[PDB]
């Protein structure tokens, strides 16, 4: 016997990065989960060195995070290694996403159900630590996003006032959001744990769509090799960011000192969120809007049901892909109309892009799948 | 108890694996010496003197 | 200050006995206490530093 | 959790493998790797291409009207 | 790379530019009679003269 | 109101993906600052420890210090006394609050000029543009006169007047102090106090991707090795019959 | 006429002690030559930096 | 099939806290480490709602904890749950040690190695956080712990000027502490884990120190209520210390603000900690001391090794129980010198303390193992 | 803080009322006095610490929130320290 | 992980039982309760007290000590 097989913390990696039987054929889609795990340790090992420094009072919170980016030795490649590091985070976020709904592995109930939860506990994290720096989009992005819950009827008001602590995004606030943004990403790291061992019930999904047991290969050395170089890209494009260009997805507004008494006349979301504030306000509606905000997000629950087709991958399938494609495009167009101002072509052109993504995921692709049933005599 | 490792099989253990253990030391200290940027050791290497004044 | 079996200085915390130079003579403390760079321009002005 | 030797039953099947020491890391990497990239382009243009051009027209036009929306010409 | 990532989390552990700014201390020494240990704030941490 | 014109795009010596900012450009820029912008300007983020690395010698930042006095916290009295200025202190503060910025500058409050280049889409490009393209109002168009015409603000209707054809400033090495010039001086200065790390982030920048041009090709050809024993493979079946 | 390749690994790729023994040789004097090269490099692209700083200091 | 039994979640539960067998006859000692598991849940519960209002500036901490106090809506009782938790933690760490050693529970060798890890791990998070509030004793306990590793030969200096950030504990000290503080629960709860899990290899061991195989019983209903028994215990002994004596174990020195200016004449440690600063000051020498005080802590992972009774339990063996109560009466006596100034009785005794504690682990308790195994002709 | 416990709202109002308190400014960048409210921190004898030695010949007057809770005894100590002065013994001489 | 069925050998062993409805929480609690207590500190006494006496004795002495130790009576 092997000490790596049956000593009982070893076994664990054993079963998980060694002798994982694993499909030949996954591709480069396939690298994002990884990706996602190094995201996640990258935005932990920053993050305590800016909790190092930064204070979470009003008065101080813009002048801490200014003295990280002069005056702590390296304060700004941290700094921006985090910033662009959230950024990241939400580019894998929606790779593994699209790779799940192209490939039916959503498919794996319990595993896709997980990770929802970990795109919502994420989002929620993100928010919380965008606010911390007191910049002024830092308190409109607060007061915005906090707002969304007084659509709540009945309750709603009571809600808002009892997460801000008060009667607007204040000094109670600041400090919550602190101690939430502290907590959530390693509640996070045990839900992404949960992930995994739900995955380990069946292993991975391939290209294909079809079962794999026929054609496996160990883990190590083959996928710890291709997620080693996965890792070394993922450097590349944010080392990209934080050395060449490290505002480039950073609002201006947030180096002017959060004003309570002044907004923005623009006011945008960073760029992962520009889909979803599209959708929000597309409806004339204050609760019609959140609604239709709310269900952007948890539609993803709902894609397990609306599977129809009797192939579980994208792969052989032209007419779902020519509407996954769409589906791309249409989050790109809304992604385009969340950073514009609400006037003339941008609100008709909103509208429909709304209207397309939920007519898409709800009706379009479910009705391609069983044409394409129908086509083969299935 | 450990008498149990006293023994001319043993003592030929030591021989085969002690050019290794020594060559792992070398690898430690020069290891050591590289990520601490140290002072006594590397003014003596006569080609990395990156200091001078 | 002014404290101790050598009229220098004492430390509560463990038992140093420090003399009239700040040099340690009893009790835990390795050494004596630091004396900083400086020098006078005037004798009635000092600069330490 | 999955292990070998318990995966599933193959009968017939015969593998032949080399060492990676006895072989090319990068075998006719681009006299069979560029046919084969025009290959799989061909293969998917004409699903993954038009949604992006069809967001490419309504991204020229809107941007277009937008700016000639924000002038006048009589009062 | 491993070196470089770790040595600049490494110093950003280590006093800032902010803790390292030169301070300096004037005292008048007339001021301090015959036999006395005047304690004045310097550093952070206190300078007996 | 609503019609806007946007900043165009001036080849500043710090522009390209490895450019160094022009340190001599800082110098001059700094005495902008001192000379023109303080008066009216905050810059509560920039300290004359800060300019040693950059821009002068220590003995110089010390003596400039030395020009202004600051309020140091208090002796055995319990005082506030002022005091001959140091390296440690920021500077000076033209104002002790938001209000008396107003009650100076007609009811406008100058804002802090520490972030005002990341602080603005355009960066340098919007304040260079800002502070040569000051000209007349076009027919039709009204100020108060204590607003000033610029077509390059929001708005078109600035509560700054123009701070620059004025020909100020000891000048030392002695370049000609024209607007053009005192603006690229100010604006070069104005980069380096939003962005201090902008000169070793391009150097680290090189750096990263003349080991990634090493790196990436090197951990490719390790995967390439271990994935050929796949990638080469043949299979054949052979059933009973 | 036996391959530099060859050599390499006779001498210290074979054992593991003394591949990690390369490498860490190899990092130092690597460290050294790249760090000097890359500044260099950017020193020559550059030349507004204390490059100047010939006019201001020795005054002193 | 149970739902319990065989979902891949619900099989960890499972295995962990219903169908676990165990022994039988497992007393009241048994009870703490379920205490210890409360206590971590209680410490980051009532953390959590302290941190959305504690501040980590120099200025502001003290305030903080102030406005705590009177300001926030119940959080004197959150206040002084979290430090007297601490406290009932310290209280539960030890009574779990000393079962260990009197039973012979060490004898599980990664189980108590692990354990010893989170003790170094509590105690390293029980000191950051006492800095915290910016007491009088917050500081000088900051300054003389902080030091103790400047006794390093060659490195040490340059060791506590890097956990300073600075020339003395300062502002970098205080923010530093407070992230190191909020991450090392977490990590604690991860290491606790794994204990569990090293456990679970063999179950548990018993009064007898005898092997229970012939006599398990599940660990639901029987121990779920007797945990349950003694959580209420843990509760009641919390509570008295909150609503009664919500100063006792505090220092009053601490409701004075830091002053880096001057000393306490005292200068005393939370009362956990006396015994191993009565063992640090025994020594009149610097290296001497702290060497002293870390081998105090550290000699928990040699008690294995100087095992030498055929009997794993202290059950059977009389001379060994005299030996081990004496050990309990020497911590006794050195937390009574710990407290108390170092003057003429004190001292000398406070050394005859120090040499009987390494005495009898050392020497006279793997004596009387001997002893007791040549009387019973073994 | 006294409005729970020793006094009424309106009571408490009339005696914050009673001292004149600092609010910051208005248009003029400015610092003005004010007739005091409920929200204001009770009034601080000195501006500094060195202004209460410069008072108090030397000695610093410690602040009185946490006094009890910041000596051993509590209030037992303080009714000791103020019932307690005393005639100096024979051998002990002061500053005065 | 250890698991039922799984554990060790026994053989010709007969447990009785009774449900806990058909029987006492507390039989005979104090009248069987405190001779189980008195026996068990019997039991121990001579073993847990006689360090604890010794620390209170070196407890009683080193305070007495000490108190008359900061007292002068000729000078
Ligand atoms: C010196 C050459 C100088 C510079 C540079 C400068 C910069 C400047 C900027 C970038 C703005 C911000 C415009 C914006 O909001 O987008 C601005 C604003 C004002 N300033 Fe200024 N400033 C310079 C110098 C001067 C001087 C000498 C004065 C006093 C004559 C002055 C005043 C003001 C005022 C007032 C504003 C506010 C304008 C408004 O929003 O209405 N500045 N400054
Ligand atoms: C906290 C961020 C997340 C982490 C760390 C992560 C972790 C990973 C890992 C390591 C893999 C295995 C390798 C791979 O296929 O990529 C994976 C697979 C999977 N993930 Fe995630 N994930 C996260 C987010 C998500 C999200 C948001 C969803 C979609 C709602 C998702 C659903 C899945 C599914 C269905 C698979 C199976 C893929 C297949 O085999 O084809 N995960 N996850
Ligand atoms: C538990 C580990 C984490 C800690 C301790 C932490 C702590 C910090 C701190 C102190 C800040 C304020 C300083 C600053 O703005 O630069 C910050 C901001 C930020 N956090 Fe985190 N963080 C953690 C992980 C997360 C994660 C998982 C995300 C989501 C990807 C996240 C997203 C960000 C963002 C977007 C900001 C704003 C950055 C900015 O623009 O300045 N962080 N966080
Ligand atoms: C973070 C604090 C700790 C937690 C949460 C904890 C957790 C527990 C739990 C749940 C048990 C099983 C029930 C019981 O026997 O109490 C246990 C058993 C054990 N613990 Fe811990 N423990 C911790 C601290 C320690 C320490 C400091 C040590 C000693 C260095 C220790 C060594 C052991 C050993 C040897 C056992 C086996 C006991 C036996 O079956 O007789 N643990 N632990
Ligand atoms: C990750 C969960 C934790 C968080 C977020 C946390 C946070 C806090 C905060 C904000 C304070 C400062 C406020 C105060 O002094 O009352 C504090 C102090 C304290 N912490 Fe924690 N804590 C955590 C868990 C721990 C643990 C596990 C221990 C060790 C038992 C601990 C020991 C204490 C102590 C002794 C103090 C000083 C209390 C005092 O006397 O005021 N805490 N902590
Ligand atoms: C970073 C951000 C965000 C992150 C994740 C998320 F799910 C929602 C968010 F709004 O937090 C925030 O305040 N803004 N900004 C923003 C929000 C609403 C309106 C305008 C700006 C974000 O984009
Ligand atoms: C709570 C405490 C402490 C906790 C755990 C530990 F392992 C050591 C400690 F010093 O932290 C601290 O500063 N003191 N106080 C103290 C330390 C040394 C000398 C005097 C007081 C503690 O007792």
């Amino acid at each position: 016997t092997n000490i790596r097989k049956s000593h009982p913390l070893m076994k664990i990696v054993n079963n998980a990065f060694i002798d994982l039987p694993a499909p030949s054929n996954i591709s480069s889609w396939w690298n994002f989960g990884s990706l996602l795990g190094i995201c996640l340790i990258l935005q932990i090992l920053t993050g305590l060195f800016l909790a190092m420094h930064y204070t979470s009072d009003t008065t101080t919170a813009f002048s801490s995070v200014t003295h990280i980016c002069r005056d702590v030795n390296y304060g700004w490649i941290i700094r921006y290694m985090h910033a662009n590091g959230a950024s990241m985070f939400f580019i894998c976020l929606y790779m593994h996403v699209g790779r799940g709904l192209y490939y039916g592995s959503y498919t794996f109930l319990e595993t896709w159900n997980i990770g929802v939860i970990l795109l919502l506990t994420v989002m929620a994290t993100a928010f919380m630590g965008y606010v911390l720096p007191w910049g002024q989009m830092s308190f409109w992005g607060a007061t915005v996003i906090t707002n969304l819950l007084s659509a709540i009827p009945y309750i709603g008001t009571n809600l808002v006032e009892w997460i801000w602590g008060g009667f607007s995004v204040d000094k109670a606030t600041l400090t919550r959001f602190f101690a939430f943004h502290f907590i959530l990403p390693f509640i996070i790291m045990a839900i992404a744990m949960v992930h995994l061992l739900f995955l380990h019930e069946t292993g991975s999904n391939n290209p294909t769509g079809i079962s794999s047991d026929v054609d496996k290969i160990p883990f190590h050395p083959y996928y710890t090799i291709k997620d080693i170089l996965g890792a070394l890209l993922l450097i590349l494009a944010l080392m990209l960011l934080v050395l060449f260009a490290p505002d480039l997805l950073g609002d201006p507004d947030n180096y002017t000192p959060a004003n309570p008494l002044n907004t923005p006349p623009h006011i945008k979301p960073e760029w992962y969120f520009l889909f979803a504030y599209a959708i929000l306000r597309s409806i004339p509606n204050k609760l019609g809007g959140v609604l239709a905000l709310a269900f952007s997000i948890l539609i993803l629950a709902l894609i397990p049901l609306l599977h129809t087709s009797k192939q579980r991958s994208m792969m052989f399938r032209p007419l779902s892909q020519c509407l996954f494609w769409a589906l791309v495009a249409d989050l790109l167009t809304l992604t385009w109309i969340g950073g514009q101002p609400v006037e003339h072509p941008y609100i008709t052109i909103g509208q429909l892009a709304s209207v397309l993504y939920f007519l898409l995921i709800l009706v379009l692709m479910p009705t391609a799948g069983t044409i394409e049933n129908k086509l083969l005599k299935w | 108890m450990l008498t149990r490792f006293l023994g001319p099989r043993y003592r030929q253990l030591a021989r085969n694996w002690v050019p290794t253990a020594s060559l792992w030391g070398a690898v430690g200290a020069v290891g050591l010496v590289w990520a601490t940027d140290w002072r006594l050791i590397l003014d003596w290497v006569p080609y990395i003197n990156g200091k001078f004044k | 200050a002014n404290a101790g079996d050598f009229g220098g200085y004492y430390c509560p915390c463990h038992g140093s006995h420090y003399d009239a130079s700040g040099r340690i003579r009893k009790g835990p403390a390795p050494l004596n206490l630091e004396v900083p760079s400086y020098e006078f321009t005037s004798d009635d002005m000092v600069i330490v530093g | 959790g999955r292990q070998f030797g318990h995966l599933t039953r193959v009968r017939h099947v015969i593998t032949y493998s080399l060492s990676p020491f006895e072989q090319r890391a990068f075998p006719h990497y681009f006299s069979k790797g560029i046919p084969n990239v025009l290959r799989r382009t061909r293969a998917c243009i004409l699903r993954v291409a038009p949604p992006f051009v069809a967001f490419y027209l309504v991204y020229t036009w809107g941007t277009q009207e937008f700016e000639k929306s924000k002038r006048k010409n009589p009062a | 790379a491993a070196k470089n990532v770790v040595s600049q989390f490494v110093s950003s552990m280590s006093a800032s530019a902010d803790v390292l700014a030169m301070s300096k201390i004037e005292i008048k020494l007339s001021d301090i009679p015959e036999g006395k240990n005047m304690a004045f704030k310097w550093r952070g941490k206190p300078l007996f003269v | 109101s609503d019609l806007e014109l946007h900043p165009p795009s001036y080849p500043w010596s710090h522009r390209g993906l490895l450019s160094s900012l022009d340190h001599t450009s800082i110098r001059r820029g700094f005495q902008v600052y001192k000379q023109v912008c303080s008066s009216c300007h905050s810059m509560d983020y920039v300290a004359y420890r800060h300019l040693v690395g950059v821009c002068y010698t220590e003995d110089e930042a010390k003596a400039l210090a030395e020009e202004v006095e600051v309020q140091d916290g208090p002796n055995e009295d319990g005082e506030m006394f002022m005091r001959p200025g140091k390296l440690s202190d920021y500077f000076p503060k033209p104002y002790p609050n938001p209000e008396a910025a107003r009650a100076a500058n007609n009811g406008a409050l100058p804002p802090d000029l520490s972030y005002i280049v990341r602080a603005r889409h355009g960066g340098e490009d919007y304040v260079f543009s800002l502070l040569t393209g000051y000209c007349e109002p076009p027919t039709g168009v009204s100020l108060r006169e204590g607003l000033y015409f610029n077509p390059y603000f929001p708005g078109q209707a600035i509560g700054m007047a123009p701070p620059i054809y004025n020909e100020v400033l000891e000048f030392d090495d002695g370049t000609p102090a024209t607007m053009s010039q005192v603006a690229k001086d100010v604006c070069t200065f104005l980069r380096w106090a939003a962005e201090p790390e902008h000169d070793h982030r391009k150097r680290m920048g090189l750096k990263m991707l003349l080991m990634m041009g090493l790196l990436l090709p090197l951990v490719y050809a390790m995967k390439r090795h271990k994935w050929s024993v796949l990638k080469s493979r043949k299979l054949a079946y052979r059933p009973p019959k | 006429a036996p391959t530099l390749t060859a050599r390499l690994y006779s001498l210290l790729f074979r054992r593991t002690s003394t591949f990690a023994l390369t490498i860490v040789v190899g990092a130092l004097f690597f460290e050294r030559a790249f760090d000097q090269g890359a500044d260099a490099i950017y020193e020559h692209i550059n030349e507004g930096k204390l490059w100047k700083h010939i006019k201001h200091k020795y005054e002193n």
